[PDB]
């Protein structure tokens, strides 16, 4: 499965995920992006059962963007989290369930950075760090024994590199590239991905 | 005796209720919209709000999507509902088709909703005429006017609301390719056109300026003040 | 004539039924709200003051909608009750979906949309209830909003609806110091306005109801003034009037 | 403004729901009913006169129970009262089922007012031509509310509805003291019915109900006879 | 005043529903009279049996309808609406039996009938059933019971009653009779009912012009007295 | 005036005017007489051929509600045909849900209730056709019911619906239907119908007969042409 | 769960245990199985406890509306027929074993209704997990026209027999005597067992537990 | 195995004019503990608290949904919801879905608004009222808490005594189950004050 | 109809010049037991068409009421038109095919044969809707046992007589009795010709 790992900084949240989309034999695309722009200061990472994730996020995004325009003020990351989860609870028991595991992270001026862990059963949780997919058991420990309550930007990226570096060591298949984004007071920015020669 | 039902045709084939509804648009604050090569402007007149009321909730220029904005006239109650439905339609169209809603498509949906409301009894026509303008064409500026009846039209520069006739007459005799060759001159043209309808000082004109691949920029009173100062300087030069 | 039903448009383009409702809103008892730098307040007049009427709710005109909102009422009783119930339902539905308090203007817009839908679809009479809204939200803080039977709301610093709304609003405009009013000063101004907004002299405490919104340690406590403090404020206004007439 | 005295869904130029006022007039043109709230309990009394001695006075009761601690007396159209009482009972039992607690007088009155208002919003449905007067004892405090066809509800301490309600209200405010008891309240209610009562007040012609902490109960002809003899 | 009597859901200026009163008056269009007398242990009702044509079938004209073996009814007024209400009453009794077991008491039976009539009068959808429904039937713990319950929706307990053209006169005669407390026996009850009808109608009451139905405590089943029993009761009444 | 524009508006004196108007409409049509034999029911309707181009049997007013039930509608033919369809539907439903032929009394009651349900609503108008139902069964004898727009329906020994209802009844009361059989009663019906005929105001007519009784094994069928002429011969023998 | 009811000479007598078990662990020892329907009718819930509770209140509340309309005491036959129809409408999807008992104008009555939606009038019937135990006691000591006093012992022994012969009932005994002039609710009629004393003080004194962080907020 | 998908347990205790609430703080999928800041008890009033045991999603649906209806009840009534009314109010919320049942086990513990009578209750997944005068156990490791309370609970327990018994009764149970644990919060409610405490439990 | 309860034996019919003849048993065998033994499995629809079917008699009985009312309506109009044997067959094919599409088909294998305008019609619509025209048809087992025999008589001589038809079925149902576990020795014979449709029986065998 894909990888959704996030670190809650003192005044920022760095969330990263892969860029490999594969259909049961092979990575179909290598530049596929799996982190969605909820708003100017909130991001969405939806993995899980195919088909459902691509659209459920787009629906959550349209309704998070819709709120940002019909009101003039963007939804707070905690409100967005409650809403994204709220939708899943309604449809989970319906006849068209959304079997998607999602990760939500963003920045709120009043309160600060936040990172919420979303399970396919639509169970919300605020955690300093989290991992999604199968690899979760592989790097969740890496954060546990390595995380600090005041990870700086430079040390934050290094940790994921160690988190990503370990993944390349054990994970059976290939994840050549990963997406890395930073959410801060001035917005959401893009960082460089990673690669490793094997010749 | 043929003006008491929407679905009743007058002996001369007039749907009189829709014509009466347009009268509601005739009673609103003037809206002037002119599109340039790299800019689309939506002029508006403020109504000198009461001394003891906040003007934040009197927004008359609202953006349906991230790059499409509309200025309406007529009764605010119907305009708000039309704006909300337009926003929901734009977010649904994006959902079904990833391509952002075109200005033409949003104007068409607004016209369709208005027509559906003016097609049968028990549903009063929307008494707001909307000027939908946006660069949604991905490199082409477009401006549209949705009449309360339900028909839309592409306008290089059109006026709605009170004084629409005078503003349209001014725009026709002054909107030339040399006029809108630059964004500043387009804004100056909007200000000049709205000046003849709204004779008053600052804060009586709200200008919504949108540039290519940008966001709406509701000009602060100072910038409108700067442009009015420039226009006064130009008039002094003419004299 | 062109007032048989709401859907009918007059030749000049006026919803005659909506205008009739907005005129009839004047029959309702006087209510007003002054926005203060530390909070906002509401004032209402109990038209029914019969000795045989038992006061069981104390909030006939002022209702609590959410933990951070309250809205006074003016208009038909049944319409007012339906509107307040719908307001509570909307606020709690928003809380359930988003898990944060409605930013006031959202509730106002929802109620205005309901009223607009009623004034548009045929077979429904316009809600002849104009109700003032107060509350605090993380986005703009203290706000006072006015709702009309036509669904046209609007931010306001101090307004009065019902009997002699024009005089109360005008003399609030005359003596309202923008950005320099404290809750005590707001209550003093509200009592001063209510004294002459109603014909009844001496501004009996039992005949006036005042509720205040305050922001205490992040709780947004809505307090309905007890008769004791209302009487104290009335006595203070009486002494102030005596001091003013001292110049005579 | 005779043109707008027909439809309930249209506003008159002055802003009066004409049909609601006409329904209130029809209510005021009905049988008398007076209720007094005492510090210990509440009393409800209505005059039950049949047009002839050929009517079983016990077959139809104007005072009916809604629950173990709620009452009902009316003044106006009885057939509408039957549906009103059915709806009140259904509302009380729904509240009980959902909350497993006897519906408080305030909430039952509010829901009955909502039911009444439900009929005053669409053409083709006539407003309830009866104004209910609800007893109650919840949380150890006697209650008395009146629900009108307009949907508004109040907290009457003591009032008389129907024919000769002005005389009943004038009698009240005179013989009513806020610190009475159930027996004195019953006596005052009987007297109030008397001052608007035509003919002899027989045991079968006046129906009363005490609604104290013990609950609402319709006094049988025996107790009414004893009370009337005591007053008489 | 008179302009409010064209819809059933419109209140008159003085607080009246004119259509309900109009249906009450229409009750008399049949030109018949029916009377019910509640004895000490019996309930007897007699209604006119008019057959103004030699080709009619006297067996198919009877107005005494048996809602149930234990409950009885006599419809006075419009024939078609009376028969429709009788069918509805039979349905109501059957449903009550099916849902609660014990036979529905007469009071409940046409209390349901009257609630149906009232719901008809409130919501303006159907013309109120212009036919008075007189119910009889022995009820355990409450002796004989006769209930008249009418279009407007009013049902009351009656010791004696009558519905039809000659209702006031019959009720006055019953009041004159019901007051001298005496043994209300089956024979006495039937005799008093027949006498009241004869005096009100001022007719010799040939056996083929009346139809009688009696329910008794000893035999709590609706029985329609034949010609022989009616003639014997009449001869006893004469002497 | 004023109270007679809808069927749901009671007249001030207490009479639903639209029902009376429908009764007048049925009174405006041709006569149809049903006479009950001692052992059957006979229907006879004067069917006026409005034009010579008709096919001698077009728009016949005698309808077979079921196997044993005959219907003799007279009035607005469209409403009569609709009523015949509803009666057939009710008979079919009764047979399906109960398994035996719907008794003429019950079928008549149900059809009368259906007719009356159309004089209680403002959105519908009363049926403008009055119909009589006839049937024979050894178990329940021969029954002849007539249901008019008002919805009233009680049995008849013999009834006539149409223009000359009174004239038909005058000469039908002079017939002993209690004992006669369904053989000479057909001739009597033909003669009585021929008596009640303007012949100067109505250009021409095509007498059509029908019967149901013991002679027809209990089923209702068109009177055989061989004996129908005999009835016509008797009617011609009668001078009128 | 053991519910039993025997119609004695003057009326009905009802009883039930007080053990509701979630899986194999009893929820408590005092849970009430005698359900109030009307001041003259009662039921004992056997099977799904919540379903038994909810269905009875719906049946009782529905009956109360009926009773208030009549002004007469509700009759038991009206209790089962409405109750029976509700169960069938779900074609047995609701696992509630209930026993109807009470008195009316026609005399004492006792009706037993199965969870699937069937019922029958039996002068003595019992249901539940230990329904066999109660039926056994009835067939050895019951007699027609049994007296009121002995009737309570019969059911008490019947319920008691189920308590000590079944794993799913006991911990208390409750009877609901029904009569024309009596509604005796026995909570508890008898206590079959009492928890053994505690011989060891368990020394729950201060400081034995540690707290990571604290937050105390006054109210009022 | 539905109740085991997310594990957890919530404990409510009663004493002399005091009500004690204890709940697990671990949140995680059937196998891996995802977070340790889960809130499994939610305040339904000033002196009323409800803890939910079962699937986290259903617990959070119930927590928010109940507060949605309770807020309407609080505003409409104008009075704090009595613990008994809240108990039956929850019972109906669960029972309206007997065919789609919520896999959550709620326990409500608090004082009477008027007489300050301590009340605790439990509700089955299908909405069964469960009133006990000694304790209430809800969660996945129900056996551990239920077994211990039979040996540790004592009537007429002091406000301080209530915490220690409930704490040790819960901390002991949590260590004996793996799916639930990793920290806990114990609330002590008294008429004048509310004391919030999180006992040092085994992080294992 | 998802689990038949009362079923039927084979139904046989062979067409001859001048009409068609069908026969069927009278043994309603719930499972393996002879639940009923006086039921008729061949009843007429009109004067010029008759039908009989196997399978659930209750399901077929439902068809009897449908056809009776469906057929009875034919003559009520009194227009002269009557459902031709093909007309009934076509209705039947869509009748069961429509029912099967909703997973509630009539487990009743029908056979309809009649004489219309000088030509004989012998159609068979199976419990699912399959239908064809054959000179001789047998339902259920009869296809296994009697059906093979009828080809031999028809193959060499496609023209048969009423007596030849009468015994042919008898030699057809007789072999049915010997080699069947659900047959019964009481069957009706349906003959349809210009004179009409006549049903007689039962009949035994040695």
């Amino acid at each position: 499965m894909e990888y959704l790992i996030g670190i809650q900084g003192p005044d920022y949240v760095l969330v990263a995920s892969d860029r490999v989309a594969a259909s049961n034999i092979v990575q179909m695309k290598d530049d596929h992006d799996k982190m969605f722009k909820m708003s100017e200061k909130i991001l969405l990472l939806c993995v899980g059962e195919a088909g459902d994730t691509v659209q459920f996020a787009e629906y959550i995004q349209k309704n998070v963007q819709l709120y940002k325009m019909r009101n003039g003020y963007e939804l707070s990351p905690t409100a967005a989290a409650n809403f994204t989860r709220r939708n899943l609870a309604d449809c989970l028991r319906s006849r068209t369930p959304y079997h998607v595991n999602l990760l939500l992270a963003g920045y709120d001026e009043h309160e600060g950075p936040a990172l919420y862990y979303m399970d396919y059963l639509a169970a919300l949780a605020k955690a300093p760090f989290a991992a999604h997919g199968y690899g979760a058991f592989l790097t969740l420990s890496i954060l546990d024994r390595y995380y600090t309550p005041t990870i700086s930007r430079e040390r934050a990226v290094e940790l994921l590199r160690k988190c990503l570096e370990e993944l390349q060591k054990r994970f059976i298949l290939n994840l050549p590239t990963f997406s890395v984004r930073i959410i801060d007071k001035n917005g959401i920015h893009d960082l460089d991905n990673i690669s490793f020669p094997k010749q | 005796s043929y003006d008491r039902a929407i679905t009743v045709f007058s002996p001369d084939g007039h749907l009189f209720q829709v014509e009466y509804a347009q009268e509601a648009v005739k009673k609103g604050s003037t809206a002037v919209g002119v599109r340039g090569r790299d800019i689309v402007v939506l002029g508006v007149e403020k109504k000198s709000v009461a001394k003891l009321q906040d003007e934040r909730t009197v927004r008359k220029i609202c953006a349906l999507d991230d790059n499409v904005c509309m200025a309406f006239a007529g009764l605010t109650a119907d305009a708000r509902i039309v704006i909300n439905r337009a926003r929901v339609e734009c977010q649904s169209h994006r959902l079904t088709v990833e391509d952002p809603v075109t200005v033409e498509y949003i104007t068409r949906y607004i016209a369709s909703l208005k027509q559906r409301y003016t097609q049968s009894n028990g549903r009063r026509p929307f008494g707001i005429s909307a000027l939908i303008v946006g660069f949604d064409f991905d490199g082409t500026p477009r401006l549209y006017q949705t009449d309360p009846s339900g028909t839309y039209h592409a306008w290089k520069a059109n006026a709605i609301g009170r004084g629409a006739k005078s503003v349209r007459e001014f725009l026709e005799k002054n909107y030339t390719d040399e006029a809108i060759e630059t964004d500043d001159l387009t804004i100056k043209l909007v200000i000049k056109a709205l000046l003849e309808v709204v004779q008053s000082g600052g804060k009586n004109i709200e200008l919504a300026v949108m540039r290519r691949d940008q966001s709406l920029k509701i000009l602060n009173p100072e910038e409108i003040e700067k442009y009015v100062v420039e226009i006064e300087k130009e008039k002094e030069e003419n004299e | 004539r062109y007032d048989s039903r709401t859907t009918i448009f007059s030749p000049e383009g006026r919803l005659y039924q909506v205008e009739y409702a907005m005129e009839a809103i004047g029959h309702a008892g006087t209510c007003l709200g002054i926005l203060a730098n530390d909070g906002v307040l509401l004032a209402a007049e109990r038209r029914n003051i019969h000795k045989l009427l038992d006061e069981v709710f104390f909030s006939e005109k002022i209702y609590k909608l959410n933990e951070d909102m309250a809205c006074s009422v003016a208009g038909i009783t049944s319409d007012a009750n339906v509107l307040t119930n719908e307001l509570r339902l909307i606020a709690q539905r928003y809380l359930l979906q988003y898990q944060e308090p409605i930013p006031c203007e959202q509730l106002v817009t929802a109620l205005c949309d309901i009223k607009q839908a009623y004034t548009q679809f045929g077979g429904k009479r316009p809600f002849g209830v104009s109700l003032l809204y107060i509350g605090w939200d993380k986005h703009y803080g203290f706000q006072l909003y006015q709702s009309d039977p036509s669904g046209n709301y609007g931010g306001w610093k101090a307004t009065c609806i019902g009997n002699n709304s024009a005089a109360a609003v005008s003399m609030l405009k005359q003596d309202y110091k923008e950005g320099e009013m404290t809750l005590k000063s707001a209550l003093a101004l509200a009592i001063k306005v209510l004294n002459k907004t109603m014909d009844v002299s001496k501004l009996s405490a039992e005949k006036v109801e005042i509720a205040t919104l305050t922001r205490e340690n992040g709780k947004t406590v809505i307090r309905v003034l007890k008769q004791k403090e209302v009487e104290q404020l009335i006595k203070k206004h009486e002494e102030e009037e005596a001091k003013a007439e001292r110049e005579k | 403004e005779r043109g707008y005295s027909f439809s309930l869904t249209t506003f008159s130029p002055s802003g009066k729901l004409v049909q609601i006022e006409y329904a209130l007039a029809a209510v005021a043109g009905g049988a008398p009913s007076v209720g007094i709230k005492a510090a210990n309990g509440v009393v409800l009394a209505t005059e039950k006169k049949q047009k002839s001695i050929l009517y079983d006075e016990r077959s139809v009761h104007k005072v009916e129970p809604i629950t173990k601690h709620i009452g009902l007396v009316y003044s106006g159209m009885g057939p509408d009262y039957r549906v009103l009482v059915h709806r009140a009972r259904k509302l009380a039992q729904q509240y009980y089922l959902v909350y497993q607690e006897p519906i408080p007088t305030a909430q039952l009155v509010q829901r009955v007012a909502s039911v009444m208002q439900e009929y005053t919003q669409s053409g083709g449905v006539r407003p309830f031509g009866v104004s209910l007067l609800i007893c109650g004892w919840n949380e150890g405090r006697p209650y008395l509310f009146q629900s009108d066809p307009s949907g508004a509800y109040f907290a009457w301490k003591a009032t008389a509805m129907g024919k000769n309600y002005v005389n009943g209200k004038t009698f009240l405010e005179k013989r009513y003291n806020e610190d009475l008891e159930l027996e004195d309240a019953i006596h005052t209610a009987i007297l109030t019915l008397k001052e608007s009562f035509e003919g002899q007040m027989t045991e079968d012609n006046i129906e009363v109900g005490i609604c104290n902490e013990a609950g609402f109960r319709r006094l049988t002809p025996t107790e009414v006879k004893d009370y009337l003899a005591a007053i008489a | 005043s008179a302009g409010f009597d064209r819809h059933i859901t419109i209140f008159s200026p003085e607080g009246r529903l004119y259509q309900v009163e109009y249906a009450f008056k229409a009750i008399n269009q049949g030109g018949l009279t029916s009377v019910a007398v509640r004895g000490k242990d019996c309930a007897v009702i007699v209604t006119q049996k008019k057959v103004p044509d030699k080709l009619l079938d006297s067996s198919t004209v009877t107005h005494l309808f048996k809602i149930t073996e234990n409950i009885g009814c006599v419809m006075t007024g419009m024939t078609a609406d009376s028969r429709s209400q009788v069918q509805r009453a039979r349905y109501e009794a059957a449903n009550w039996k099916y849902k609660y077991g014990y036979e529905i008491p007469v009071d409940m039976l046409c209390k349901r009938i009257a609630d149906i009539s009232q719901v008809y009068t409130q919501n303006a959808e159907m013309r109120p059933l212009g036919c008075c429904m007189i119910l009889i039937g022995i009820d355990e713990e409450q002796g004989p019971q006769v209930y008249k319950c009418d279009p407007a929706g009013y049902y009351c307990g009656f010791k004696a009653t009558a519905a039809g053209v000659k209702q006031t006169e019959s009720t006055s005669f019953l009041e004159k009779k019901v007051k001298k407390k005496f043994d209300w026996t089956f024979e006495q009850t039937v005799e008093t009912a027949i006498t009241c009808l004869s005096t009100v109608l001022s007719i010799d009451f040939k056996p083929s012009e009346i139809e009688v139905g009696v329910v008794t405590v000893e035999n709590p089943k609706f029985r329609i007295l034949t010609e022989a029993e009616i003639d014997a009761h009449l001869v006893a009444l004469a002497e | 005036t004023g109270y007679d524009l809808s069927a749901s508006t009671f007249s001030p004196d207490g009479r639903v005017f639209q029902v009376e108007y429908a009764m007048k409409a049925v009174e405006n049509s041709s006569t149809a007489i049903g006479i009950r034999c001692k052992d059957g029911v006979v229907f006879g309707v004067e069917k006026l051929v409005l034009s010579k181009l008709y096919e001698e049997g077009s728009n016949k007013r005698l309808f077979n509600v079921d196997r044993h039930v005959g219907m003799a509608v007279a009035g607005l033919l469209a409403d009569a045909r609709s009523l015949a369809d509803i009666a057939r539907e009710e008979a079919s439903n009764f047979r399906s849900n109960f398994g035996y032929n719907i008794p003429l009394k019950h079928l008549a009651d149900r059809v009368a209730m259906y007719v009356h349900a159309y004089t209680l609503y403002s959105a519908v108008r009363p049926f403008g056709c009055s119909f009589m139902l006839g049937s024979y069964s050894v178990n329940d004898g021969a029954q002849l019911y007539m249901i008019d727009p008002s919805g009233v329906s009680y049995g008849y020994w013999g009834c006539a619906i149409g223009k000359a209802r009174q004239a038909a009844k005058t000469e039908i009361e002079k017939l002993q239907m209690k004992e006669m059989t369904c053989r000479d009663i057909v001739k009597e019906v033909a003669k009585i119908i021929y008596i009640v005929h303007d012949e100067v105001k109505d250009k021409a007519f095509e007498l059509e007969l029908s019967w149901v009784g013991e002679l027809t094994n209990g089923r209702h069928e068109i009177v055989p042409k061989d004996i129908r002429e005999e009835a016509e011969k008797y009617a011609k023998e009668s001078l009128k | 769960t053991t519910i039993a009811g025997v119609v004695y000479k003057d009326g009905i007598v009802l009883g039930a245990d007080t053990r509701a078990t979630e899986g194999m662990v009893v929820a408590d020892k005092n849970c009430s199985k005698i359900h109030f329907i009307s001041p003259n009718i009662y039921c004992c819930g056997a099977g799904t406890a919540a379903d038994t509770d909810m269905t009875t209140q719906l049946i009782s509340s529905n009956l109360e509306l009926h009773s208030l309309s009549t002004g007469r005491l509700p009759r038991v036959v009206t209790a089962n027929r409405m109750l029976k129809q509700m169960l069938f409408r779900y074609q047995g999807y609701i696992g509630a074993a209930l026993v109807l008992g009470g008195v009316d104008v026609t005399g004492p009555h006792l009706y037993s209704i199965y969870p699937h939606g069937s019922t029958d009038k039996l002068p003595y019937v019992t249901m539940g997990s230990g329904s066999l135990a109660a039926m056994a006691v009835f067939e050895d000591k019951f007699r027609p026209d049994m007296e009121e006093e002995e009737a309570k012992n019969l059911v008490s022994e019947a319920i008691a027999a189920g308590i000590f012969n079944d794993l799913g009932s006991g911990s208390n005994i409750d009877l609901c005597v029904i009569s024309k002039n009596k509604l005796d609710f026995l909570r508890p009629y008898t206590v079959p067992n009492k928890k053994g004393t505690r011989l060891g003080r368990y020394r729950c004194e201060k400081g034995t537990t540690a707290v990571l962080t604290e937050k105390i907020t006054p109210l009022e | 195995s539905i109740m085991s998908y997310n594990g957890g347990a919530v404990m409510a205790m009663k004493g002399k004019n005091c009500v004690a609430i204890a709940a697990d703080r671990r949140f995680g999928i059937q196998a891996q503990m995802v977070t340790t800041d889960f809130q499994k008890i939610f305040p339904m009033g000033d002196r009323l608290y409800i803890g939910l045991a079962g699937l986290a999603t259903d617990v959070q649906t119930v927590a928010q949904r109940l507060k949605f209806r309770l807020n309407l009840y609080e505003l409409k009534e104008g009075r704090q919801i009595k613990p008994y009314t809240l108990m039956s109010m929850v019972a109906n919320l669960l029972y309206e879905k007997r065919f789609g049942p919520y896999y959550t086990e709620p326990v409500i513990a608090g004082l009477d608004p008027k007489t300050f009578k301590p009340f605790i209750c439990s509700l089955d997944l299908i909405g069964c009222p469960m009133v006990t005068d000694d304790f209430v156990v809800s969660g996945t490791c129900a056996e551990q808490m239920y077994g211990m309370c039979e040996s540790l609970w004592e009537p007429n327990m002091d406000p301080d005594h209530l915490f220690e018994t409930i704490s040790q009764a819960m901390l002991n149970a949590v260590d004996r189950d793996a799916v639930s644990g990793m920290g806990v919060i114990v609330h002590i409610i008294e008429k004048d004050k509310i004391t919030t405490r999180t006992l040092k439990a085994r992080m294992d | 109809t998802q689990n038949p309860m009362v079923t039927g034996t084979s139904v046989l019919g062979v067409k001859f010049e001048g009409g068609v003849v069908i026969a069927a048993d009278m043994l309603g065998s719930y499972g393996s037991l002879a639940r009923f033994r006086n039921i008729s499995r061949i009843m007429r629809v009109n004067n010029s068409t008759m039908l009989g079917a196997s399978g659930d008699y209750a399901d077929f009985q439902y068809l009897k009421q449908v056809l009776g009312q469906m057929v009875i309506d034919e003559e009520l109009l009194g227009d002269g038109h009557s459902y031709s044997p093909r007309a009934i067959h076509s209705w039947l094919t869509r009748a069961m095919y429509s029912r099967r599409s909703k997973m509630n088909p009539l487990w009743n294998t029908m056979v309809i044969g009649g004489y219309a305008d000088g030509e004989s019609f012998l159609g068979y619509v199976d419990m699912l809707g399959v239908a064809y025209e054959a000179p001789s048809l047998a339902t259920g087992y009869g296809a296994y046992l009697a059906q093979p025999l009828l080809r031999e008589v028809l193959e060499k001589q496609p023209v048969l007589s009423q007596t030849e038809a009468r015994d042919l079925v008898e030699r057809c149902m007789r072999v049915l009795y010997y080699r069947d576990a659900r047959s019964y020795n009481r069957f009706q014979i349906a003959t349809v010709t210009e004179k009409g449709v006549e049903i007689e029986g039962p009949l035994s065998t040695e």
